């Protein structure tokens, strides 16, 4: 039983006047409801769909093709860290392994206490000074397996 | 064009890609994701040749033979070392994950896949790692679902999206992972997703329908028959196992079914297979059903004819040409009855004089995808002619077809074409009692009873020619869009009018005829469809007779002493009480059928007749053209016991014995010559298929296989002898693999299409003369009528407006794919599919009688009181109630009719 | 620049309107692909097109589209304000104007510079980015990224 919320519902109709198709909203509409609630469920794909004015099936595959926007819960942090060609050269391994004994569990997967998801990204755009992570919306730089436990208990 | 393919010249057409033209030059090359009808976007990369600058040429280049226009003077190998490398390799790409599921796969022995790995020749494995997995999705059914059997050719969203129209069929996921299905489980909701199972290369799509009782390919007894379920005629291939109905495969016409059916008719088939058919002549002798052969049947049932002193024939819409004429021939010209109702019989006929004297040329199923605007009046077509309701979508396409081509777009890229042609579509405005499927494309959707239909209808006529009969009572707004209609329909080239007998009315007829007429004065290209209700509609009403009501008065008043009823349950056309008062009076009753209708209990003699899957024949659809269908296999082959003729030469050896007082059968092509000599106007059936002297080098036509298998065990539990193959001496077909199914050979009727390397249904591209063009030898099917030198007259009976009375509500017609036909609700598989019996209630309506949505109402029509549950119609004008036509309990003659006391029970 | 009367309506009075937007991404690397990019901006799954046509002719939505990246668009104001004999000039080289180049991974500097065409691989290495880090020794280089 989901339902949109009416600022969510008002942010998408704004996001569909800057476009001449309506359908040219579904991105920022899955967005706006990832935004709101950490992720999108089942029913949102369907209210923006009706919202839109397109079928459902195009905002599913809209949904499930972008890897930014969560089909599927999450924690309420999202860790992000790159495993892309200039991050393994500056050794990203190290990071990704002090966040997996900490954190303890595997990339792709949620902690217990729902805190915090880790997820391997492709390249931040930040290879000069990397190795790089992407906690929920700040990019951390120069990271070091030591200032991993002290990074990670700034979020609570 | 002047194409050279491995160095040899070929003459091509330059607006075609090299992978058609190449197709069809004879050449092979392997293909997955293009399609004929869908056009080429260069997905599964399988199809690359090597083009070269010039003429001399060594390095070359590969380019996709799809996405690659046949100009002149092009250059190209197939044949190349690098070609073939990378073909075999596109091939070992896509069997990397694909699994080890061939013997328990229903497209095994039907796989474009497994036709392609082989014919690359690719055979040894050297990928060594672990496959991708899918879990599967319950689409409904009809479909089955197997993900795991994707190669990701995305010829299921492209055709059931942007061809089909549907909207619950998409691809998710991301780069290996692609998973192309339902957004949820659920059945899937188009109207053409059976056609998912030939569209689909490999078997992700399945027939479940068929997957029930599985057999292969090479097993199969096919024949080339007619669709039995509309007026609308798709070719269709039955295919039969162990006596029966196995499949219903799409069988080529490029004239009328291209590559597609509806799901009526590819699922529609499951009544051939009910156990409580009659398989023996019955004879009722007081509580006993005694058991005849066909010998003391016939001289039984002529005895008691012959001591009768006036026997009246009763036919059907459902039986074929032959059929309805051998009952007539039986009864008598003035004693035989076309079984519809005077209302029905009316509008059909109504609808055939505009068809074949209104001037107006009425288009093939093929040829409706070319014109520039579409006005649907009265007929919901998506669920009384579901395949013209596909072609409108094709025909609303149009628009964005010339947009591109403006651009010098080619005509095959079809990615292109959609993105140019975005959102602009050409006009489509349909009226209705109600939403249709056709809503989603429609220009403007008109939701008004049928006499405001057919006055806007007149009032567009009007507009459109000044001397047409004028509408006065017309609001401002519904004038504003009649002028938008009428702007848009001026405007068009080639307008097209779509009406029918479905919405019960004459008026909406006689209004669209007035349209076509206003439009061909204007000078434009306007044609005219006409969709009719069952498979032999149009020959019926060619034929003629009398209407069901005065055979069921003669009945009554006792000048007749005999009924002979064809193929006709008496409850569709006529209410039932009165039916079985008539026929409880009649001292003989005789049904000619082959499904056990309600009108036997009371019937004196029963004979068992044969379905079109053991029958031959001819029917008319909606157009008037004349096909003929064949026999797919003998039903006292397995059981030898078995009786079942058809229904011409039950009536044709009746009449014999009743005059002669002998037994003589018939060959079908007697009856056929019979027809054409004694009614002139269906005289053009002799031409729809040659008689059974016709032979390919000497030799008949082959229904089956030539890998047919189980010959001397598939009926040894019977017994251990072989019997005699069964002999066809009414057409030129054999019931044996010994014959002729030769791409080449000079022949119309293809039973199934079958190539050496092509098992799939891509063989019909072997069957043509170019690919997505027409057979080679032209197509089937013969139009009855060309059109007139001279047109009607304008039709002045305009109605007036419906005005709600009070107490009495009038029956809207709704109708549905699955559950409207006859034939079609027998088959248990659309019980499954086949929606709940409703009763659509306006808002107002059902606030002013105090329900609710779901709660049940009782009304009495013809003093016969029936419950049904409400749902609540938002479409449906007040004073009306919506009901489902062709239902159990509600006949389709109650289309247009009132009804009294409906109030909550 | 909306509020200042650069963009919007009637643009330094010209009667030019220019509306600008911002679409931000959904994390898909082939999205920057410009047919997929225009995919993308029509709310589809980013799968490129094939070409022709090409988005110059019919791009987003089927109207004339180009698709151009930030620097490029970022050296067009200084060739529409300084010239194209100052733009010809800069560098004595097949490509005319100045690159951002830089050296990243294991390096002394790694960062970003703006140097003119025609700068030799191994002065971006050791005179901007420092060379090699101690203790370790080059081995190879990519140009332009993971594609080269
Ligand atoms: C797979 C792929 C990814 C690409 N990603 C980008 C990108 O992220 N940013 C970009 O500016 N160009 C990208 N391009 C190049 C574009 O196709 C296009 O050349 C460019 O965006 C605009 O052209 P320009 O260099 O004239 O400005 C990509 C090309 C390909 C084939
Ligand atoms: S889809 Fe074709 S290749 Fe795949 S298992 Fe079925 S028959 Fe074999
Ligand atoms: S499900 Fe079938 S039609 Fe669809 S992409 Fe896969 S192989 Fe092609
Ligand atoms: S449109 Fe009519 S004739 Fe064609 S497949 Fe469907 S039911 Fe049969
Ligand atoms: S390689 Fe990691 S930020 Fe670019
Ligand atoms: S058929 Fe040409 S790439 Fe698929
Ligand atoms: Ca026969």
């Amino acid at each position: 039983a989901f339902e949109l919320s009416a600022a969510e519902r008002e942010a998408i109709e704004h996001e569909m006047h800057h476009y001449e198709d309506p359908r040219a909203a579904s991105i920022e509409a899955l967005k706006i409801v990832q935004k709101q609630r950490g992720w999108v469920p089942d029913g949102a794909i369907h209210a923006i769909a009706d919202v839109l004015g397109i079928p459902a099936s195009d905002v599913e595959g809209v949904a499930t093709f972008y890897s930014q926007i969560f089909r599927q819960p999450v924690g309420r942090h999202v860790i992000r860290y790159c495993d892309s060609v200039v991050c393994h050269i500056n050794g990203y391994q190290g990071i990704q392994a002090a966040l997996e004994k900490k954190l303890n569990i595997k990339p792709g997967q949620t902690t217990f206490d729902g805190r915090f998801t880790l997820l391997p990204t492709c390249c931040l755009g930040n290879c000069d000074k990397g190795p790089n992570m992407m906690i929920d919306e700040d990019t951390h730089a120069h990271l070091t397996p030591e200032a991993i436990p002290e990074l990670l208990e700034r979020y609570k | 064009a002047t194409i050279h393919v491995d160095g040899k010249e070929y003459e091509v057409n330059g607006a075609d890609n090299l992978l058609e033209a190449c197709l069809s030059l004879g050449l092979d090359i392997p293909y997955f994701c293009w399609h004929p009808a869908l056009g080429s976007v260069g997905a599964c990369r399988q199809c690359a040749v090597k083009q070269y600058q010039n003429a001399e040429d060594t390095r070359g280049r590969l380019v996709m033979s799809c996405m690659t226009p046949a100009s002149d003077g092009t250059f190209i190998s197939i044949d190349d070392e690098e070609a073939k490398q990378f073909r075999e390799s596109v091939v070992e790409w896509l069997m990397t994950n694909h699994p080890h599921d061939c013997p328990v796969c229903e497209e095994g022995g039907n796989c474009h896949l497994q036709d392609m790995t082989v014919m690359t020749g690719h055979s040894f494995r050297r990928y060594r790692f672990t496959k991708r997995t899918h879990r599967n999705q319950d689409l409904g059914p009809f479909i089955s679902h197997e993900m795991n059997r994707c190669i990701a050719c995305y010829r299921c969203v492209r055709y059931y999206k942007d061809y089909a129209g549907g909207t619950d069929l998409g691809v998710y996921g991301a780069h290996d992972n692609v998973y192309f299905g339902r957004p949820e489980d659920g059945t899937l909701e188009s109207e053409f997703s059976g056609n998912l199972v030939e569209i689909c290369p490999t078997g992700v799509f399945t027939d479940k329908t068929h997957s029930e009782r599985y057999n292969r390919k090479w097993d199969m007894q096919f024949a080339p028959s007619i669709c039995q379920q509309c007026s609308i005629g798709c070719n269709i291939s039955p295919g039969e196992r162990y006596g029966e109905l196995r499949r219903i495969e799409n069988r080529y016409n490029g004239t009328v079914n291209h590559y597609f059916l509806c799901d009526r008719g590819r699922f529609g088939y499951g009544y051939v297979n009910l156990k409580d058919r009659p398989r023996q002549p019955v004879q009722r002798r007081g509580d006993d059903f005694i058991t005849l052969n066909a010998e003391q049947a016939m001289q039984g049932a002529a005895d008691i004819l012959r001591q009768s002193k006036k026997v009246i024939g009763i036919g059907s819409p459902r039986a074929s040409v032959e059929s309805n004429f051998a009952l007539r021939e039986l009864v008598g010209e003035e004693n035989f009855y076309t079984g519809i109702a005077h209302g029905e019989q009316e509008r059909l006929q109504l609808a055939l004089k505009v068809l074949r004297e209104g001037g107006i040329y009425t288009p093939a199923l093929r040829e409706i995808e070319s014109y520039d605007a579409v006005l649907v009046l009265g007929e919901d077509v998506t669920q009384t002619g579901a395949r013209v309701a596909l072609a409108v979508r094709q025909a609303v396409k149009g628009k964005a077809r010339e947009m591109a081509a403006a651009q010098k777009v080619a005509d095959w890229q079809i990615a292109a074409i959609l993105n140019i042609g975005q959102r602009a579509k050409h006009p489509l405005f349909v009226t209705n009692v109600d939403d249709t499927r056709l809503d989603d494309i429609a220009a403007w959707t008109y939701r008004a009873p049928v006499e405001d239909q057919a006055r806007l209808g007149f009032a567009i006529a009007h507009a459109l020619d000044n001397s047409a009969p004028a509408v006065d009572g017309i609001e401002p707004e519904l004038q504003s869009k009649i002028d938008v209609i009428v702007q848009a329909l001026a405007g068009a080239k080639k307008p097209l009018i779509i009406s029918g007998t479905n919405a019960g009315s004459l008026e909406v007829i006689q209004a669209a005829a007035n349209v076509a007429k206003a439009l061909k004065g204007r000078g434009a290209d306007v044609g005219i469809t006409m969709i009719a209700r069952s498979v032999n509609s149009m020959g019926l009403g060619i034929m003629g007779g009398g209407s069901l009501e005065e055979a069921l008065t003669e009945l009554e008043t006792g000048r007749a002493d005999a009924v002979v009823v064809l193929e006709n349950d008496l409850h569709r056309h006529a209410s039932a009480t009165r039916v079985n008062a008539a026929l409880a009076k009649a001292p003989l009753v005789m049904v000619v059928d082959h499904q056990r209708t309600a009108i036997m209990e009371n019937a004196h003699l029963v004979l068992s007749a044969a379905s079109f899957a053991e029958s031959d024949g001819t029917v008319i659809n909606n157009e008037g053209r004349a096909q003929r269908f064949f026999q797919v296999y003998d039903p006292a082959y397995y059981d030898s016991k078995t009786v079942m003729l058809e229904s011409w030469r039950w009536l044709h050896s009746l009449h014999s014995t009743l005059l002669s007082r002998e037994v003589d059968w018939t060959q079908l092509d007697h009856v056929i010559d019979a027809v054409v000599a004694k009614i002139p106007e269906l005289a053009g059936i002799k031409d729809a298929a040659p008689d059974a002297t016709f032979r390919i080098r000497g030799q008949k036509l082959a229904r089956e296989p030539h890998r047919y298998s189980g010959r001397t065990a598939m009926r040894a539990n019977i017994s251990v002898h072989e019997p005699r193959q069964p002999q066809d001496i009414d057409t030129m077909f054999t019931f044996s693999m010994e014959g002729n199914n030769q791409p080449t050979a000079h022949r119309s009727q293809v039973p199934f299409a079958w190539a050496p390397g092509w098992n799939s249904p891509q063989a019909w591209n072997k069957f043509q003369d170019e690919v997505g063009g027409k057979l080679r030898f032209g197509d089937p099917g013969v139009r009855l009528f060309e059109t007139s030198e001279n047109g009607l007259d304008y039709f002045t009976s305009v109605p007036a407006r419906f005005q709600p009375q009070d107490g009495k509500w009038r029956i809207a017609p709704y109708y549905h794919l699955f559950g409207s036909d006859e034939l079609s609700q027998r088959a248990p598989v659309f019980q499954s599919r086949m929606p709940q019996p409703y009763i659509k209630l306006n808002p107002a309506d059902a606030a002013k009688l105090g329900v609710n949505a779901g709660t049940r109402v009782s009304f009495s029509y013809d003093g016969n009181t029936v419950t049904l549950p409400v749902e609540i119609a938002e479409g449906l004008t007040a004073g009306q109630v919506g009901l489902p036509m062709g239902m159990s309990g509600i006949a389709p003659v109650l289309a247009g009719a009132h009804l009294e006391d409906l109030k909550e029970a | 620049a909306t509020e200042a009367g650069l963009l919007g309506k009637n643009i330094m009075g010209t009667g030019f309107d220019f509306e600008l937007f911002v679409h931000t991404g959904a994390g898909r690397y082939i999205c920057g692909e410009e047919t997929a990019l225009i995919n993308s901006l029509e709310g589809r799954r980013a799968n490129p097109r094939s070409k022709p046509p090409f988005p110059a002719t019919s791009g987003a939505w089927g109207k004339p589209t180009c698709v151009n990246n930030v620097e490029t668009l970022c050296n067009v104001p200084a060739i529409l304000a300084n010239g194209v004999e100052w733009y010809q000039n800069i560098s004595k080289s097949k490509d005319a104007g100045t690159k951002l180049m830089g050296f990243s991974g294991r390096v002394k500097n790694p960062g970003l510079w703006e140097l003119p065409f025609g700068t030799t691989a191994r002065e971006i290495l050791e005179d901007y980015a420092g060379g090699m880090r101690d203790g370790l020794k080059f081995k190879a280089w990519q140009p332009g990224g993971a594609g080269t």
